[PDB]
């Protein structure tokens, strides 16, 4: 599969990304508040990654 | 959280990638209990369940642990950082070790005193091996504002062809004309920037004074095959 | 004070104009100024008073009486009057403005206006005058030296090179050499012609010398027609001569510290009677007495506290 | 043109030379483009020959009967270019009008407009709607009456993009201008009888929201007092007061209008009686009581000026509270190839920007659940600032054909200026952007540094900084450069970005997007630009500018040290660019702009012939003279001499890198930065 997919992607030719783009938060709140107010305001920032659709079903 | 700090720092017994990724997880677990703020304790129960939890709050648990000890074990922390990337460089481990030196310099307490050099050469070469070209330009203004030496500006031309920014490397040749001279101008800049017309005078005045250098002989013979003059090259 | 043939006056920024002596080292008095600055200082040759010019005012002081008061203040002209010109005894007066006018004033007239207006196309930088009211030499910003006549208006416009910015002009009493130094450092040397009753003055290009690199401030010939100094802003001064153009003494007031710059420039120079002593005004608040041939520190006066641009000098013995 | 040029012998040669190329391919655009340009330049060359050899009606007839012979190559050459333009209608539309603006009283022009107007598609002339209204006072019955026929053809399709320049036409000063506009407004009421009567109700009440009653009496007293006390005004003072005396006949209706009645409405009608005690002889005691009342109400108005922070719309203009479900779409973004987006209603409360010139920051409600923020100004000049907005898109159009310009990927944002009156307007506020005045001045308190710490030391050095000469402003400049650091503004970008890949891209976008209007403004003639007009994207880092209304000697009229500085050369803009030198993102960035702004002659010579020849916009040349024929020729002479690059030495034609080099050391050295005003602040 690997030796033939290179042949498939290379027999077409090259492609420029500037014409390809025609068809197709973490460190911001710390810059305003000091370190004494950011240390309680980070744990829920470490908790909302669990709130992305995957890591809830066992814990 | 005081006596047990002198155990997981000077290990130096890491061979396989399981051990290299197991060291950072218990290091992130050790950085939690030292902070006096109770907001860092709630994630310790979730770190045993969720395995990438070490990649979530390691920035906030570093300054609160570094600014707690009585200025005695900070040098041991510096030696634990420096001896972690000495040999057997794994890419994401070096990414984690360069992300540890990121949260500190956004504050008003100064950057991290790694090597008493603020992390220029040691983490920059690891970021260059990990292909972090946005990180490779950060210490360039550190090297420029601390004394221009002739081993600085010759390294920025190699990180521009894979960055595809030709205007950033085109402001380099005329900078050495009215500030540096002629003795500090080499033929390295003309080769990687893909021109072979104006440099032929430089190759003729360089290769005729000294002996026939092999690398300059390989560079001189591209002047006939990149422009389309295959008549003299066969001779 | 008035019996001193060597008259030296130094002005500052703190509304103080102080008269300094030669070989005594005693400050006489201070002159208070009213809410402006003084741009030009010149001792009148009658050995009784001294004239000055500043922003939106033209005033004259006294030398004999201590702490004088302004009696007659010729006003009406504004916008940075810098260049002054005077008679060989102290009768006439000429001010130079940027409004492309060549005003003719008098100390014994009645009207408070000018006499005639000569129009140019650039602001006037330097004004040179013959001692018996013969010709007028005008330097501009565009780089066109103008020679003008008082009663017939014989214009002589000379453009050496575009993109220049001249500093000062001077002529020897023998009327035989002229030097023009721009902001770059090109010293145009022009030979004169001895025409008194005919006004020939056909100029001949002798030798262009790019001596200085940075900006210049003032050039002045020697009264013995021997030397020629050109002050620059690079904290050094390379004086030259007229005949052979040989480097005699490089007066260097440089520091040598790369971490400490902008101490003091070579603002004003003044040749002595036998071309041995020179008066140096700088911005380091240390008025030094340098030498021409030797070039060492003779006297030091840390009296002023602010920067000094111009001076007033007279050797009327 | 390389061998001989233009004379009285090569004009019949090039006609045959282009008609030979015309007869082969009829569908080839350049045979009707370049030949049309060659026909259009002949009329201007003949006019310049007449104005330079004869003038500086016996010659006017010999010119007009000659141009009658050169008419049949000239007029019919453009319409085939407008039937085959397909996108570039910025040049093919106006060139059949500017001759019609000059000699439109001809029967040949009358028979020439039949085949062009009545045989063109509708999607071409939907962009020249505000420009074809400002010629309403033409005394010729043939020129000034074709607009009433043109609005019939334009107004048949897309009626939503028509009333925004028609609102300002019915509020003219004199009588004879707005009568034809009222005729146009009566003609526009034959479609639905829904949009005009509601659009007037929206527009007049948003003008009522824009300016208040007690705000105008401030400058109404400050003008009418100071003219009479300083400049010896007799009859013009009543001319200043008479718009204020022709206002209080409508009567109060609402709660704020009742508060104005109980707060001030007792002495405004009575003081005119004092004026009736002044018109008989001109006494002092029969008028100083009116001055007492004016000076009493002036302080009472001025005490309430810091008390205006947030307002509610039911107090000022509650006419937008009764009846709903309108059809008022979003102004400025009406595209014929996109569906319409309507506005539901107005927000009851909105944050209002407090400044010196009194702006407003209003918002609208879209039909997709997203907010739209706009800026609302008053008593200013933006009729000249809207004539430079249509040239912001044609640059992005022209950079889409040459392959050098495609590799840079210019993203030049723009908006649409909505006209309101002769003094107020509507600025399209680009959301999530900022000026740099809010970044540095909030960053300056972070490192425990006060504001004037670089200034007071200069007050220790020289307190006469606005009074020094040319040679004495040399040493004072570098004290804030060599002593103090310069890496302060480069750290506040680092304290905002979440990563470093986006950070270097945004920091380099701050630099690569400032050298694209530094030479366009050099052609246009900018000067005296304070940094509060800067527009920086707080998400991507793009550079935009506003307030282009002092060009062409208006910025060089003032006597408070008029500078000759086209682009900024402070320590901020120098140290913002990184440490490879000074020609990294400045020389190569200017390498691309020069050819794409030089050889596109048809697009750069199609905009400046509109607002200069506009009779409503010549008053900026009136402000120079404390006539127009001497100045209007020299303006286009200066434009041509800046486009050819022969500004310094007039012996040879310099190429692109030499012209880029000419715009470097003219502002790098210090002879031009010390002739500036204190508001420019070279110590920043």
């Amino acid at each position: 599969t690997r030796r033939e997919a290179i042949r498939v992607l290379g027999l077409l030719g090259a492609l420029d990304p500037y014409k390809h783009k025609v068809n197709i938060e973490m460190l911001v709140n710390m810059g305003n508040l000091p370190l004494d107010e950011f240390y309680p305001a980070v744990s829920m920032v470490a908790l909302m990654r669990i709130f992305r659709d995957q890591s809830l079903s066992h814990h | 959280s005081t006596i047990n700090l002198q155990k997981a720092w000077g290990a130096a017994r890491r061979v396989s990638k399981d051990d290299w990724l197991e060291w950072l997880r218990r290091l992130s677990l050790e950085l939690l209990k030292d902070s006096s703020s109770p907001s860092l304790r709630s994630c310790w129960a979730l770190a045993q369940a969720y395995n990438p939890m070490a990649r979530d709050l390691f920035n906030a648990a570093f300054v609160s642990c570094w600014s707690e000890l009585n200025e005695d074990q900070q040098d041991e922390l510096i030696r634990s950082i420096e001896l972690a990337l000495t040999s057997q460089d794994i890419a994401e481990v070096t990414q984690t070790l360069l992300n540890l030196a990121e949260f500190m310099e956004h504050s008003d307490k100064g950057p991290l005193p790694l090597r008493d050099d603020n992390g220029i050469v040691l983490l920059g070469e690891r970021a260059a091996k990990c292909r972090a070209y946005a990180k490779a330009l950060h210490y360039k203004e550190l090297e420029f504002q601390k004394g221009p030496t002739p081993a600085i500006l010759e390294s920025l031309i190699s990180i521009n062809n894979k960055l595809q920014q030709p205007e950033a490397a085109a402001g380099v040749l005329e900078y050495a004309m009215k500030h540096f001279g002629e003795l500090e101008i080499q033929a390295t800049w003309y080769e990687k920037l893909h021109e072979w017309e104006d440099a032929l005078v430089a190759y003729d005045k360089k290769m005729d004074t000294n002996k026939d250098d092999p690398e300059l002989m390989l560079g001189r013979m591209r002047c006939l095959e990149a422009l389309g003059e295959w008549g003299q090259l066969h001779q | 004070v008035g019996s001193d043939p060597v008259i030296l006056a130094t002005a500052g920024y703190d509304h103080t104009v102080r008269f300094w002596q030669a070989h005594s080292g005693i400050c006489t008095r201070t002159v208070q100024h009213q809410d402006s600055q003084v741009n030009a200082l010149e001792v009148t040759p009658d050995r009784s008073m001294i004239a000055a010019a500043g922003y939106q005012h033209i005033r004259m002081y006294d030398l004999n009486s201590n702490n004088p008061n302004p009696i007659i203040s010729y006003d009406g002209v504004n916008k940075n009057i810098a260049s002054v010109g005077f008679h060989e005894d102290g009768r006439w007066m000429y001010t130079g403005g940027e409004d492309c006018t060549a005003r003719i004033w008098d100390l014994r007239s009645r009207n408070l206006q000018c006499q005639r207006i000569f129009q140019v196309n650039a602001p006037i930088n330097c004004v040179c005058l013959h001692p018996n009211q013969a010709e007028l030499i005008v330097g501009d910003q565009s780089g066109a030296i103008h020679i003008w006549d008082l009663k017939t208006d014989h214009n002589e416009q000379l453009i050496p090179e575009p993109e220049v910015s001249i500093t000062s002009a001077h002529i020897d009493p023998d009327a035989s050499y002229m030097a023009a130094v721009n902001s770059t450092g090109n010293c145009y040397v022009w030979n004169l012609t001895g025409g008194i009753g005919d006004e020939v003055t056909q100029l001949i290009p002798k030798t262009k010398i790019p001596a200085h690199t940075r900006y210049a401030l003032q050039c002045r010939f020697s009264p013995d027609s021997t030397l020629l100094a050109t002050c620059s802003a690079d904290q050094t001064c390379k004086i030259w001569r007229t005949s052979n153009f040989s480097l005699m003494t490089e007066l260097s007031i440089k520091s040598g510290n790369p971490g400490e710059s902008s101490r003091g420039w070579m603002w004003g120079c003044a040749f002595s009677g036998d071309s041995q002593y020179i008066v140096t005004a700088s911005s380091d608040n240390l008025a030094r007495l340098w030498c021409v041939e030797t070039g060492e520190i003779k006297r030091e006066y840390g009296g002023h506290q602010k920067a000094v641009v111009c001076l007033a000098f007279n050797d009327s013995v | 043109l390389n061998l001989q040029g233009i004379n009285e012998s090569t004009i019949p040669k090039v006609l045959q030379y282009y008609s030979a190329a015309t007869e082969h391919d009829r569908s080839w655009y350049k045979a009707w483009h370049a030949w049309a340009v060659m026909n259009f330049e002949a009329v201007l060359h003949y006019k310049h020959q007449n104005q330079a050899r004869d003038e500086k009606k016996k010659v006017t007839e010999d010119l007009s009967k000659t141009l009658l012979m050169y008419t049949v190559p000239a007029v019919q050459g453009f319409f085939r270019s407008i039937s085959l333009s397909r996108g570039n209608n910025l040049q093919d539309t106006l060139r059949v009008l500017t001759l019609w603006f000059d000699y439109g009283h001809w029967p040949d022009v009358n028979e020439a407009l039949v085949e062009g107007v009545k045989a063109i598609q509708i999607d071409t002339w939907l962009q020249v709607i505000p420009q074809l209204i400002a010629r309403i006072d033409t005394p010729r019955p043939l020129v000034g009456r074709l607009i009433h026929q043109l609005l019939t053809d334009i107004g048949r399709y897309h009626p939503q993009a028509l009333i925004y320049p028609l609102t300002v036409a019915s509020k003219s000063t004199t009588t004879a201008r707005h009568n034809a506009a009222n005729k146009i407004l009566k003609n526009m009421c034959e479609h639905s009888n829904t949009l005009v009567q509601q659009a007037m109700m929206v527009s007049e009440e948003l003008i009522r929201v824009a300016i208040l009653w007690h705000e105008m009496w401030h400058e109404g007293l400050e003008e009418a007092s100071r003219l009479y006390f300083g400049e010896r005004n007799v009859k013009g003072m009543f001319e200043v007061l008479e718009p204020l005396h022709a206002m209080m006949e409508r009567g109060p209706q609402t709660l704020k209008e009742t508060s104005f009645n109980q707060a001030y409405g007792r002495d405004l009608m009575e003081a005119q009686e004092w004026c009736r005690k002044y018109m008989k002889s001109g006494n002092v005691k029969d008028l100083t009581q009116a001055w007492d009342l004016y000076y009493h109400v002036f302080r009472r108005i001025s005490k309430q000026l810091p008390q205006l922070t947030s307002l509610e719309l039911q107090y000022v203009s509650p006419k937008l509270l009764m009846c709903r479900d309108l059809e008022l779409a979003v102004p400025g973004t009406y595209d014929p190839n996109q569906p319409i987006i309507r506005i539901q209603s107005i927000a009851p409360s909105l944050q209002v920007i407090t400044s010196k010139q009194r702006p407003r920051k209003l918002t609208l409600m879209g039909s997709n659940g997203h907010e739209f923020v706009f800026l609302l100004k008053g008593h200013e000049d933006l009729r000249q600032d809207e004539r430079v907005m249509q040239l912001f898109g044609l640059v992005n159009t022209l950079l889409a054909n040459d392959p050098t310009s495609l590799r840079k990927n210019l993203s030049i944002q723009r908006y649409a200026v909505i006209p309101l009156s002769t003094n107020s307007g509507l600025i399209g506020w680009v959301p999530h952007c900022d000026t740099l005045h809010a970044l540095i001045r909030d960053y300056r308190e972070k490192k425990k540094i006060l504001l004037n710490i670089e200034h007071r030391i200069m007050l220790r050095m020289a307190p006469d900084y606005d009074h020094l000469t040319l040679m004495q402003k040399v040493e004072v400049f570098e004290h804030a450069v060599n002593n103090t650091a310069g890496d302060d503004l480069a750290k506040l970008l680092w304290l905002k970005s979440p990563s470093s890949e986006v950070w270097f891209d945004r920091r380099t976008n701050y630099t690569r997007s400032l050298a694209v209007m530094s030479m366009v403004g050099y052609i246009l003639g900018l000067g005296d630009r304070h940094p509060s007009n800067l527009m920086l994207d707080r998400l991507s880092g793009k550079i935009l500018h506003i307030d282009f209304g002092d060009c062409f000697e208006v910025a060089m009229t003032r006597e408070k040290f008029p500078e000759k500085i086209p682009f900024r050369l402070t320590r901020m803009l120098t140290n913002a660019m990184e440490v490879t030198g000074l020609d990294g993102n400045y020389r190569i960035t200017c390498h691309t702009v020069m050819e794409v702004l030089r050889e596109h002659k048809d697009s750069v010579m199609a905009v400046l012939e509109a607002f200069v020849y506009d009779p409503l916009l010549n008053w900026r040349l009136m402000d120079t003279n404390t006539a127009l024929n001497k100045k209007a020729i020299q303006i286009i002479n200066r434009v041509r001499d800046k486009l050819t690059g022969r500004d310094f030495s007039h012996d040879d034609t310099l190429d692109v890198p030499t012209q880029v080099e000419l715009l470097i050391k003219q502002a790098t050295s210090h002879e031009n930065l010390c002739q500036c005003y204190i508001g420019w602040c070279p110590f920043w």
